[PDB]
């Protein structure tokens, strides 16, 4: 069953950043399209793969190179900023840009775990 | 734009390094976000929430173990939420490290270790080495410290605080600092603190 077990693996994991992220099935389809390879149980990648495709540096606030005032930033409005803003910034939290990718990489690799240890333990009973 | 919110400094503005201080931003525009930003630096150092009762809301941001790094002025903004626009830059705050020059700077009392109750408390702080500023601040009262130009006296570099006639309020520690041009929100290693006692309307310095 290893062809079962490895694209479920990634059917899976691509279902829980899903779930934590709120992140709809096109972006999943997305992160899909770059994760069927074996890098579905690496963290880093994903959370590189989530950075890239879902702009989540255009979350944070920005200021102008040649000067100017702070501005929200230009994804702020996209749901990935959203879930981003309620799973790493409420009241009493604290975020910069360095923090947030650890963070992402951490819940990541929660999902990851979750996902393999589920499925194998079902599969062997 | 949004009225600037507030940015305090506790304990104080002054900070040793290896350790954390809490800076205090706050407002009553209904913000349930605060950002600060450092010496127009384009990167925020840090991204706050705070949940705004009837408008009330603050973010107590912890910088982390201080650094040389860590000196230079600071202001915060406010927003409504995630894509508002952000408020005006809050008042200045500067925050200045110690112990980052091996020159040792002194405390004394000018007119000399007891003072008369008609006589005037004047705080001389000095160096032998070369020295652009000296800071003055007193235990408890942690606002903005004292700061005066150095003046080249006695082959020293020296000034003096006259803080007037002896009052009860005079009483208290006191450390000063010192500073140089390129860099000013480096500052020396404290001096050895200066207690002042009111003692028969006089004041004395207590070991
Ligand atoms: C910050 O501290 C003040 C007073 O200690 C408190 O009123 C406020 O709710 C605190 N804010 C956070 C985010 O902890
Ligand atoms: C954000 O705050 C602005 C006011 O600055 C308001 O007009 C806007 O509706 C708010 N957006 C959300 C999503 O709450
Ligand atoms: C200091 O005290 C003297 C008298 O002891 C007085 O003449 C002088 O005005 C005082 N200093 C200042 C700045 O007023």
């Amino acid at each position: 069953g290893e062809a079962a077990r490895i694209p479920a693996a990634i059917d899976a994991v691509i279902e829980g950043i899903k779930s934590k992220f709120s992140i709809d099935t096109l972006g999943g389809e997305a992160l899909k399209s770059v994760i069927d390879g074996t890098n579905y149980y690496d963290a880093s990648y994903i959370t590189t793969a989530i950075y890239n495709k879902f702009q989540v540096s255009s979350c944070l606030p920005s200021v102008p190179f040649l000067g100017g005032p702070p501005v929200p930033g230009a994804g702020a409005n996209k749901p990935i900023c959203s879930a981003v803003d309620k799973l790493y910034l409420g009241s009493g939290n604290f975020l910069d840009k360095s923090s947030l990718p650890g963070s992402i990489q951490k819940d990541v690799a929660k999902i990851v775990a979750g996902a393999e240890q589920a499925a194998k333990a079902k599969a062997a009973m | 734009v949004s009225k600037k919110p507030s940015l305090s400094v506790q304990p104080g503005p002054i900070v040793a390094p290896e350790e954390t201080l809490t800076l205090q931003c706050g407002s009553d525009a209904g913000y349930n976000r605060f950002v600060l930003y450092k010496d127009g630096e384009r990167d925020f150092l840090q991204l706050a929430g705070a949940q705004p009762q009837a408008g009330l809301s603050q973010a107590n941001f912890t910088l982390g173990p201080v650094s040389r790094s860590y000196g230079g002025q600071y202001r915060c903004y406010g927003a409504h939420n995630l894509s508002s626009e952000w408020s005006a830059p809050s008042d200045p705050l500067d925050i200045l490290i110690a112990g980052q020059f091996y020159d040792r700077v002194s405390l004394s009392v000018q007119p000399g270790p007891t003072v008369a109750s008609g006589e005037n408390v004047t705080l001389l702080c000095q160096s032998q080495g070369w020295m652009q500023t000296f800071l003055l601040t007193k235990e408890g009262a942690a606002d903005d410290p004292w700061r005066l130009r150095s003046t080249y006296q006695s082959q020293k570099y020296q000034a003096e605080f006259p803080m007037g006639p002896v009052t009860s309020a005079h009483a208290g520690t006191y450390r000063c600092y010192g500073s140089q041009s390129s860099k000013p929100y480096l500052l020396t290693h404290p001096s050895d603190p200066l207690e002042l006692v009111v003692s028969g309307g006089g004041g004395l310095e207590v070991l």
